[PDB]
Formats: structure tokens, C-alpha cells, sequence
């Protein structure tokens, strides 16, 4: 019926949405952590510096 | 024909009877959402 | 029999253990995949396990779209379960009726092809390792076993050598005769633990010999040799050098191929896993790289997880 | 000149024992690194 | 015609239970033998 | 002539230049491969630049297995020269006579097929930018012209506005009449170079439209839109996010497919870069991995790149 | 419903007048880490 | 039949030519116009 | 003639010899490094806490 | 066959020019395996 229909409709989007999702973030976010990891590394090296 | 009542029940539910035992040993038991959801949201 | 315990002989590994040294830790052929591929697993509870997994896939043959699992493991049972799209389901069942004798059941529906099960029963006595396999049980009208039948057994000769044998019969409809096979396994285990030997000779002919070395404790090298008229040959040499933050696998092949596989752990929970392949007689290439993202369910947990 | 099943068990003979030596012989144990 | 098969089944896994008993009783002649060394 | 001096222009980039921030500077359609790739290319001098390159590919169609190449750059004059397994062999020569007209010359043999080869002519003007590049050039006969010519103009009719043509001329052979094609070109700048906007009507019907925004001093973004009886459209959006470690650029279109390239600098030498698109039109992926070995060539060099 | 290729360059023009609302939107200048 | 086909490449040349006049005097009606509003 | 052959020979050997050092190389080079460094950074802390 | 000479120069010497005019403004003036190689031997 047209249950059948939506929930196969549905599930097929939330799996693009959550694949199109996790490829652009999973850069960005070790991308980003390593840029964090980075700027509080110089952060303590000033702080021990001065 | 006890078999072919239990071809479809068991297909849908060998799952779910995995889980519900899990539940029942979980300390805390989440709910449903929280089980099914793979967010640490808890 | 009090002179069989003068000769303080030790238990021999299960034949599914038998080069698990090589063919699971040191080689990357059941690592090895191809494709995106992205695992996310969280943990529910630790001292009864309990967990599930959700896995996505594209581009791999091996792999489907989507699946998910959920497994179980207290102290003595443990039950696994996975749904796969297009609705395909996988049990497993292992009960420890002792810490010698379990029983495990294995089930597998396609939903679409005959439902395929096999029983497992092994026991792993003070000296010998015994187990019976069972593939698609089946009796005819007349009484008669229909199947697949495997029957191992493993006795250590000596607390560094052990030897046995695997038997199995196979009746695919009862009309046609059940076929059986007969096949050796050799196990030398180095005195100091250092070296393992695995020759095996099955029954079709096939030869494999294998040899492992734990070169230091991050580093563990090996041999894996296969020759099965018409003869054919491979020896595949590999390491797997094992460290605090990320793990590689690299094997050369003389079928004139090299692998790498390395997974490195990024954060606590996510960690990050790449795999590549070139064949050379054939001038190819095979790319893969996934994550995977182990959370947790409990805020304790959160903490243990985190330290 | 043979060419024959009889020569590449012969090559793959040889592939076992060679690499057996090689990774009994301290040549593995210095490739390898110290840390 | 399969009678044949048959029986070299049988006796295939008849071959198979002596040596998997002579295995099994093997560390007693391996005792005799280091004995004797 | 005086009055046009007080009006105040400035001078608009080439026509080539034209989508320059959004097309290559964000888009990662000239950064993404597929397979493996690596590239170790080591440098000789620095104030006249000279550098040799090495690179190695298996498994993209685009790139050959093998390729070499040098550059040569003094202050007015540049040279590179490229060899490629099967011997093809590509040069570019750019001389400068002063620092706003350009004479360029670039050559191609194919080592079966017609070598091909074009020749530029640049002019920078204090208020307008013209060029005229050639494509085989070739003289029948009769003297007249035999190829291709491409001519383009672009006047800035404000400081923030720059309006443009270009002609292009075909002839292929010369019993056939060459045709004719005129393209419009429009570029707009923010007062406060914030964002650019280009829009340029084709000569073939196709209309490209593309904004580009500055959005911090580390990302930016952009979204092109192009048209092409027959029509068919398409438009792409994508960002950049560049650091000091790590260069990120992510694109979705509006085909249905979405990419990632991230190259990541884990050395002051090495570069590792991977890159991944996925097509759920047909629910397919490209994976694509490669470093970038940075070298030195004396020793002075040598310590200046560690620091 | 029309199916036309005026659906297609009316709906492409509608995606670009979107995204450039989006990018001009200050929503997209949160979307950037402050970082 | 051709003849036509060089005549409309010789026009569209034309135009494109004295477009690009246009183009290059348009800085000046501009300022023009901006100091008449 | 015979020139032509085995340069054509040893530059692919050379090719395949350079290409598979590299890809079970690079990896391992990568690891190693970050180990390297985590090692240091490990020393490092530990001697500034004692 | 001084045409087959300047078309097999045209290919063979375009890269050598290059390489020709860098060794040549270059102040440390390598050897030419060195020029070649991409190794940071120096
Ligand atoms: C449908 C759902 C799809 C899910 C898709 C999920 C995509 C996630 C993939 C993320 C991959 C990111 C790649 C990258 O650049 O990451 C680098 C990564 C970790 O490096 P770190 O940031 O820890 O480095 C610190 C200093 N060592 O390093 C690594 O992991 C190692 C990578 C090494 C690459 C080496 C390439 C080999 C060169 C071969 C050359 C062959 C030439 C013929």
C-alpha cells in the first residue's frame, strides 16, 4: 500500500541525507579538531613561555 | 502450518527479542528511541 | 591414566584456531574491503555486553547498503543478531553448558533462498579439542542422515607439537552418495612461545603451511603458503606492525600484488581506517577507506569511555 | 627447461625456505625498529 | 554402481577412527620411545 | 584623455580570470582525481625558481603512469618543459617584455596524432585588458587564414563594473567557411571585495553565473549556475575552509552528487590529499588518495624550508 | 504541470536565487566557525 | 548558398566591432550622465 | 634493438620496485612519525612533572 | 637526414634546455644524476 511506499521513500532519504552528511562533516571535524588541537598547543606554549 | 506461521513472526522478530532481553539488563533501560538512536545523546 | 597426567601435557587450540596467528592477525585478507565505508557501534553495557551497530556501505560488493546488529554476551550465553536491507536476518547463538563443552547455532535467511543453519558442538578436554559440525540437518523417509557433516578432532602429542585430524561426509540429496573427506593438521608451537608452525593437507589435495614470528611486541611477521591434473600455488608474505595509536598491515603476494591496510586512531571513539591494494601482473588498483565511531549509551560510561 | 606443475612447486619450495630464513635470520630483527 | 562409493565411504571412514585412536593413545608409544632415550 | 585619467579605473583581471574564485579557487574540479597519486617534486633555486617534478598514477584515465616535468621562472621569462611515458613531450614558454604585455607559446606533440600547439598575446592596459590567442595556426593557398582565433576584451566601466566580448573564429580547413561566435562577459566587485559575481553568455547558447563570498579570513563560498532545442542545466555549490594545517573544499550539485577533496599537510615536506564523491543518481563513489613530497635541492634551501 | 524545459530553467533559476540568499543570509555567516 | 554564411559572419564581426566602441566610449556617457542627474 | 628493450625493461621494473616501496612505505613512515611524536610529547610531560 | 636530426632534436633536447638553463643560473651547479634525481641527497 502507500505505507510500504513512504517508508521505503523515507528510509532511502535518510540514508542519502546521513551518507551526504558524514562525508562532508568527518573531514571537517578532524580537520577542525586538529586546527583546535593546534591553537591551544601554541595557547599553553605562550602561557608556559610567559 | 505452525511453521509457516512462525516463517513470518520470527523473520520480524528474532531482532527485537535480542534487544529486549538487553533492556532488561540494562542497568538504566532507555526507552525505544534511545535504543534504535545511534546519538550517545542517552 | 595417572601416567597421562605425568606427562603434564597442555590443551591444544580449537582447528578454527589453528593459524588464526596468521590468516586473522598478521594478514589483512579479512580486513580488507573496498569502497566508503562508514561503521557506527554504540555500547549499552559492559559487565553483561550488550551493543548494536549500524553500518553503511557504497561501492563494496561484499558489503550491503545498510545493516543492522545487535549482540549480547554475559557470562556464559551469547546471542548476535543482524538485519540486513532487502530484509535478510543472521543469528548466532553460543551456550556454555561448562567451560570444556558449548553448543552454538548459526542461522541465515536470505529471504529468497533456503534458509541455511549449521550446529556446532565442540569440546576442549585437558589434552584433545573435538567438534562436530552440522550443515542443513536433514533425515530421509528411510532414516537416513541428509547434509553436510564435519567432525574434528586435535590431540596434543606433545606440550610442543600437537596433531589431528578433520573428517567429513557430505549427502546433498540422499539419492546421490555422500562423499568423504579425510583431511591432517600439524601444529608446532616454539618452546618459548616465540614461533608457530601450521601445516595443513586436506582432502582434495590441497596443501597449506603456515609460519609465524613475533619479531618484538609491536611487530609480528609471516608466511602463508596454499598449492592445491591442474596445480596451482600462492606464498604470501606479511607483517602488522602494532602500536599505541594506529595499527598497519602490509603484505606482499607472488602473485606479484601488494596491500596495506592501516587504522589510525584519531580521537578515543572515532578512528579513521584505510586500505589500498596494487596489482601489478594486472596493472589495478583497489581503494578503500571508512570510519568508525564507537559511542556509548550510559553517562558512566561516557566517563569510562573518556577516562 | 621443464615449464612444468613440477617447477612452480619447485619456485614456490623455494619461496617458503627462503623466507623462513629470512625472518629466523636477525635480518628481520634489525629491520624492525628499536622503538 | 554406487554400492562401490558406498563402501569406500565406509571404509574411508573406518581408516579415519584407527588413526584418530592410534592418535589418540600416541604419547604412550612417545613416552616409551623418550624413555628409551 | 585628461577626464579619462580623472575618472579614476582600474584594471580587470584577463578573461581567463574571469571565474578564476569560484571555478578554481573554491571548486574542486581541477584538484580532484581518482586511484592513487604521487608527486615528489624537489626545487634547485629559489629567486630565479627552478624545480624538477616526478609523478606517479595508477588507476585514473586522466593521468599517465609516468610523467616528469621542469619549470624555469626568472623575473620576465618562464619555461617548462614535461615528458610523459610514451614520449610525449609538452613546452610553455611566457615571455615578458614589460611587465603588462605577455607573449606566450604553448606546444604539445602527441607522438602519433597532429602535434598541437597555441600561441597568446596578453595586453594590460590602465583600463582594459585584451588578448588574442591562436590554435594551429595554418595558411592555405590563397593566403588566407586556416584555424582557430579566439579575441577578447574586458573594460572596467566603473571601478566595481567590467563589461566584455570575446570572438571566436573556426576555420577548420578552408573549403568549408569558418564560423563565428561573440560572448558577452559581466563581472561585479563589492566596494569592500566582499563578494564577486561574474555572468558570461556563450556564443553556443550557455549562460554561467557565479557568486563568490568572502565569509572570514579562513573560509569562503560560492554557487555557479549554468545552462546550455535542447536544454539542459545544472548548478553547483561549494565552500573552502583553508588553515594553516589543512585545506578542505566540499561541493554538492544539483545533479545529485556530493565531493570532498581534503589535503592535509602532515609535514613541512609531506602532503597527504584524499578526495571522495558520491553519486546517488546511480548510488556510486570515487575514492581518490595521493601525497606531495616537497624537496630541496642544496642545503641552504634545505634548512630554510625546516626553518 | 508542464515537464518542460521551462520546469528545468525555471526550477535551476530558483536553486541560484536560493543559494544566493543563503550566502548572502547572515545564517551562512554562522554556518562558518568562529575560529 | 555559402555566400550568405559569409556575408552574417562578416555582420556579426562588424558589430562585435563597433559594439566594442560602444563599449570603450561608455565610461564617458556614464560620467556624462551622472553629472546631468 | 637490445638497448631499446632493456631500458624499457629496468624503467619498469624501477617503476613497479618505486611504486610498491612507496604505498608500503608511506603508511608506515606516517604512523611511525605521529608515534614518534606522541612518544616525545609523552617524555615531554613527564619530565616537566618530576 | 638532417630533417629526421632537428625533428628527433626538437623532442629529445626540449627538456635538456630547461634542465640546461637551471644548472646554468643556479649558484651550486650539480651533477647532472643529481639534477635527475629525487632524492634529497644533495
Ligand atoms: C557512505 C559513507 C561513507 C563514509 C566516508 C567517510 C570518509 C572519512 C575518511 C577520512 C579520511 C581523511 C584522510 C586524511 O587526510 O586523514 C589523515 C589521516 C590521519 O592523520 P592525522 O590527522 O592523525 O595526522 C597527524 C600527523 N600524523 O591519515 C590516515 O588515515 C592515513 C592515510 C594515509 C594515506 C596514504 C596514501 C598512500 C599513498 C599511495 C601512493 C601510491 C602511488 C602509486
Amino acid at each position: 500500500s502507500f505505507v510500504r511506499n513512504a517508508f521505503t521513500k523515507s528510509g532511502n532519504l535518510a540514508w542519502t541525507l546521513t551518507t551526504t552528511a558524514l562525508l562532508l562533516g568527518v573531514p571537517l571535524s578532524l580537520s577542525i579538531l586538529a586546527e583546535q588541537q593546534l591553537i591551544e598547543m601554541e595557547k599553553t606554549f605562550d602561557l608556559q613561555s610567559d | 502450518k505452525i511453521l509457516t506461521l512462525t516463517h513470518n513472526v520470527a523473520h520480524y522478530g528474532w531482532i527485537p527479542f535480542v534487544l529486549y532481553l538487553g533492556w532488561a539488563h540494562t542497568s538504566n533501560r532507555p526507552n525505544f528511541l534511545n535504543l534504535l538512536s545511534p546519538l550517545p545523546s542517552v | 591414566h595417572s601416567h597421562r597426567q605425568s606427562l603434564e601435557l597442555v590443551n591444544p587450540g580449537t582447528v578454527e584456531n589453528l593459524n588464526k596467528e596468521v590468516s586473522r592477525d598478521v594478514f589483512l585478507s579479512q580486513y580488507f574491503f573496498t569502497g566508503l565505508r562508514a561503521d557506527l557501534n554504540k555500547a549499552f553495557s559492559m559487565n553483561p555486553a550488550f551493543q548494536t551497530s549500524h553500518t553503511f556501505s557504497i561501492g563494496s560488493q561484499a558489503l550491503p547498503k545498510y545493516a543492522f546488529s545487535a549482540l549480547f554476551a554475559n557470562d556464559n550465553l551469547f546471542a548476535q543478531g543482524n538485519i540486513d536491507n532487502d530484509l535478510s536476518v543472521s543469528g548466532r547463538l553460543n551456550y556454555g553448558w561448562d567451560k570444556k563443552n558449548i553448543s552454538k547455532v548459526n542461522l541465515q535467511i536470505s529471504d529468497g533462498q533456503p534458509t541455511m543453519c549449521q550446529l556446532e558442538q565442540d569440546y576442549q578436554a585437558s589434552d584433545f579439542s573435538v567438534n562436530v559440525k552440522t550443515l542443513n540437518p536433514s533425515f530421509s523417509e528411510k532414516g537416513e542422515f541428509t547434509g553436510v557433516a564435519v567432525a574434528s578432532f586435535l590431540q596434543s602429542v606433545t606440550p610442543q607439537l600437537a596433531l589431528g585430524l578433520e573428517t567429513l561426509y557430505s549427502r546433498t540429496d540422499g539419492s546421490a552418495p555422500g562423499d568423504a573427506g579425510v583431511s591432517y593438521l600439524t601444529r608446532y608451537v616454539s618452546k618459548k612461545q616465540d614461533w608457530i608452525f601450521s601445516g595443513q593437507l586436506q582432502a582434495n589435495g590441497a596443501l597449506i603451511a603456515s609460519l609465524w614470528r613475533k619479531v618484538a611486541q609491536n611487530v609480528e611477521a609471516g608466511i602463508e603458503t596454499t598449492l592445491q591434473p591442474t596445480v596451482e600455488g600462492s606464498t604470501t608474505i606479511g607483517a602488522k606492525y602494532e602500536y599505541r595509536q594506529s595499527v598497519y598491515r602490509g603484505t606482499l603476494d607472488s602473485n606479484g600484488k601488494v596491500a596495506c591496510f592501516l587504522e589510525r586512531k584519531v580521537l578515543p571513539t572515532l578512528s579513521v581506517l584505510f586500505c589500498g591494494e596494487i596489482d601489478h601482473f594486472k596493472n589495478d588498483t583497489k581503494i578503500g577507506c571508512g570510519l568508525q565511531f564507537e559511542t556509548a549509551g550510559n553517562q558512566e560510561l561516557l566517563m569510562l569511555q573518556q577516562g | 627447461f621443464k615449464e612444468s606443475p613440477l617447477y612452480t612447486i619447485a619456485l614456490n619450495g623455494a619461496f617458503f625456505v627462503a623466507g623462513v630464513a629470512f625472518i629466523q635470520s636477525p635480518l628481520m630483527d634489525m629491520l624492525a625498529p628499536q622503538l | 554402481e554406487k554400492r562401490a562409493h558406498q563402501e569406500q565411504t565406509e571404509k574411508t571412514l573406518k581408516q579415519a577412527a584407527y588413526v584418530a585412536a592410534f592418535l589418540w593413545v600416541s604419547p604412550m608409544i612417545w613416552h616409551l620411545v623418550k624413555k628409551q632415550w
